[PDB]
RNA sequence: GGGUAGGUGGUAAGAACCUCAGAUCCGGAGAUUUCCGAAUGGAGCAAUCCGGUAGUUGGAAACAGCUAUCAUUAAUUGAUGAAUAAAUAGUCAAUUAAAGCAAUACGUGGUGAAGUGAAACAUCUCAGUAGCCACAGGAAAAGAAAACGAAUGUGAUUCCGUGUGUAGUGGCGAGCGAAAGCGGAACAGGCCAAACUUAUCAUUAGAUAGGGGUUGUAGGGCUUGCAAUGUGGACUUGAAAACGAUAGAAGAAGCUGUUGGAAAGCAGCGCGCAAAAGGGUGAUAGCCCCGUAUUUGAAAUUGUUUUCAUACCUAGCGAGAUCCCUGAGUAGCUCGGAAAACGUUAUUUUGAGUGAAUCUGCCCAGACCAUUGGGUAAGCCUAAAUACUAAUUAGUGACCGAUA
RNA sequence: UGAGUAACGCUUGGGAGUGAGAAUCUCCCAAACCGAUUGACUAAGGUUUCCUGGACCAGGGUCGUCCUUCCAGGGUUAGUCUGGACCUAAGCUGAGGCUGAAAAGCGUAGGCGAUGGACAACAGGUUAAUAUUCCUGUACUUACAGUUAGACUGAUGGAGUG
RNA sequence: GUUAAUCUAGCUGUAACCAGUACCGAGAACGAACACACGUAGUCAAGGAGAGGAUCCUAAGGUUAGCGAGUGAACUAUAGC
């Protein structure tokens, strides 16, 4: 299954931006970009400010539920006994 | 070709070996008759048969 | 959407529905020749419907064919045939006139 | 009568001239395995009007997009004219 | 079946759509699969032209739609059938089979040179190579001693090392080069003809189908007994088990500072390891991500092995008795050639001719004879060691890095 | 380097216009050559080279607004024309078959093979591009069914003609 | 064939298949590596004088030979004497 899924909170780690929490719009798995809403706006002159895709290695979930709101890793494992696949924080225990 | 069809035995090849060891290839080719033969149902028929088959189907009589 | 057919009646019916969807296939067709077709997705969609009740057809043993088992135009026809009449009438009676 | 020999009309301004005069001569291009009879055979299971002449032309394919470092061939095509009755007129 | 949330093959944006009632995608199974092409209804200048027959729909009919079928050869079967009475050839019909391609690689067989060296050249050599052709196989070929050979000897074939550059062969020139013996890889030997006998053939069988027998310390058949019900297969069916092959899932560990456009660099303080292979991430990341070690995963197809029952085949030891059988145009021999390391020589092979013996037999131990000893030809088959890699998966490199 | 050298591979003048740019493009007037041909129809051959609109990187032995160059769109219509569905010549192919180490070679019945034979359409008009094809006018030929009148029809073979 | 076919003739009606059809056809679209003085079947083939398709000028029709402008020396070629 996929780390990022469309329509979920994200921040970046690392690059010129930081802590650039944001929705994320689109995924390109094939070539792994996304596009994080409201974050690296390349100014094109057309003949406007559009963002372009960031990498998935420098995107990170965002917990919400947490007091101390975070940055984690993920486990794919908790399956629930009467439910599919889900999403898991590795130092945490909070679903997706 | 030039082979009997009772065997399949055809010509043969080798070398004209000459006074002072030439080598020049030529061919020897079985001795073929035409001599007649009967089969058990009738049907007498001819056919290019070699003498040797010949000797061999006269011995054993059939003709 | 392929077992929604099976249930169906698989053996008779299924040939008037593939005349009819190569009815409006060769129509959206026509209409692509001119403009006036806003909606091109529904070629593809209808050739892969075709595709799929073909398949359905050809599992069984049968084929799409041999199941089968104007208002003006004859008018024109008709103009048509007594304008050929006159022609030949008015031919004949100048050719025979000549003798 | 499967009507995979009607692929397509094509509207240019001689096909008009030839409209606007009264057999309106409709035009199409067929498939080019098949032949005037069958053309006609389509052309009244389709439309119900019995034609009055079928004429037919094949367009040899050619070099297409000239020097392009990407040169192809163009499309091989039988064009099939369908005269009607002079007092009858239908849409396509 | 797996797997999710994006997708509509690349130069590619847009538009218009599909998609969380499970898409796209990946694996297994399928169907569709125009024309040419071995091309095979007939032609033809390949991707075109012209058909016949039997159905079916429309038409009043030619005809037109929709299907099916029609090449040749060989074998089998049936019908028909001349010169001529029968009978044969021939004719027609029905069933089965290849008929082609390539893996520029291996195998066998048929045929088969020159250029070159000999300091020229014909004998030789290159070389039974190259090429052409036929036949295939997953390997093929060979193969169960009428053997090697010198012995109180081994005991199918095949491949490797040695013997060895030896014995030998050679215008004794250039050159060529074993067979034993030994050490190893592998290991399985079976089955017909023949007598004898059963049945059936105008039983003139001289033929067909059964049982019996498959050979060298000769065996088998013939008469009469004894002892056995088994071990084994190069072996049939299923059932069961196991390990796989073709998609996957889980899968640890880090922050700060500085230089900097960017840190993953460097420094400080930590952590994981059955995971310090790799790739990506804005500069060199064990702890950012995909993966990795490790553990697991098969609805369907398929491979291998094991077990069970199950066909088929396979079974030892005596006594009598001039009884019979043991592969004939065969072995030898003559004249020409050839393979064997031999350039024609015992051994093997054959184009022409000639042509035996039958266990007191026949062949062999590099002419030939005798003694001694060895082995039983003229019938068939057989896996393993063996050769190869166009193809699939994983991987490797003191291999190349855009004149390589 | 040879070197900005040979060469640029059968001919003009002018007016007007376009355009940024004019000897070379368009129009106009002359002029000069061809005129048993540089004139018109076509076979084979080429395969879009044809027409309209646009462009002047590259190609044009110079220039270019222009080109047989490039881009975009368009254009060939047959019962009677040329060929096939008809016929054979030289020749090819060839069931059986004969012959040959193998591949193959020869050849019979058959089957192909025009450069020839048989076979029904003419004048005019029309578009930028087609025209015995499209259109108008006039005809002709062959099949097929029905109907009417008459008549006995005659081949896969024979004969004549061809 | 005869309890009829088949043919001839007329009338009514139906049908007539496949491939080529553009353009050039040559001192610029073909064969000559070329916008190369070369080669390429057939057909139409006007007037004057002329036997004539010979020759000269022309008719129908077509072209501006895809580098020019100057000077008019040597020298070269082709003409004229
Ligand atoms: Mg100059
Ligand atoms: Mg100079
Ligand atoms: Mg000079
Ligand atoms: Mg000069
Ligand atoms: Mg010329
Ligand atoms: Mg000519
Ligand atoms: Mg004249
Ligand atoms: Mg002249």
């Amino acid at each position: 299954m996929q780390r990022i899924k469309k329509g979920d909170k994200v921040v970046v780690i690392t690059g010129k931006n930081k802590g650039g929490s944001g929705i994320v719009l689109k995924i390109m798995p094939a070539r792994q970009q996304a596009i994080v809403e409201g974050l690296n706006k390349v100014t094109r002159h057309k003949k406007v400010q559009q963002e372009a895709p960031i990498f998935l290695s420098k995107l990170a979930l965002f917990d919400q539920k947490a007091k101390q709101q975070t940055i984690g890793k993920i486990k794919y494992v908790m399956d629930p006994k009467t439910n599919k696949k889900t999403r898991v924080f590795k130092k945490s225990n909070n679903t997706l | 070709a030039k082979k009997d069809q009772l065997t399949l035995r055809g010509p043969l090849y080798g070398n004209n070996r000459s006074h002072s060891k030439t080598i020049t290839r030529r061919k020897w080719n079985v001795n073929l008759q035409p001599c007649k033969v009967k089969t058990a149902d009738g049907k007498t028929t001819r056919i290019l048969v070699s003498t040797r088959t010949l000797r061999t189907l006269k011995k054993h009589n059939r003709l | 959407t392929v077992a929604k057919e099976l249930r169906q009646k698989s053996s008779e019916e299924l040939v008037k529905l593939v005349i009819k969807l190569k009815g409006e296939l060769l129509e959206y067709r026509f209409k692509l020749a001119h403009g006036e077709l806003d909606k091109p997705h529904l070629i593809n969609q209808t050739r892969r419907l075709l595709a799929t009740i073909l398949t359905i057809l050809t599992e069984r043993k049968l084929n799409w064919q041999e199941e089968q088992a104007n208002e003006a135009a004859v008018n024109a026809w008709k103009q048509h045939l007594e304008a050929n009449k006159a022609k030949l009438l008015k031919s004949r009676a100048k050719r025979e006139d000549a003798s | 009568d499967v009507t995979n020999v009607l692929l397509k009309p094509v509207l240019t301004e001689k096909v008009y001239f030839n409209q606007m005069g009264e057999t309106k001569k409709y035009v199409f291009v067929v498939n080019p395995k098949a032949s005037k009879t069958r053309v006609k055979l389509a052309f009244e299971l389709v439309y119900g009007i019995k034609p009055l002449k079928v004429n037919t032309l094949i367009r040899k394919p050619t070099t297409i997009r000239g020097g392009s470092r990407f040169p192809g061939l163009s499309k091989l095509e039988k064009l099939a004219v369908i005269t009607l009755p002079k007092g009858i007129a239908i849409s396509v």
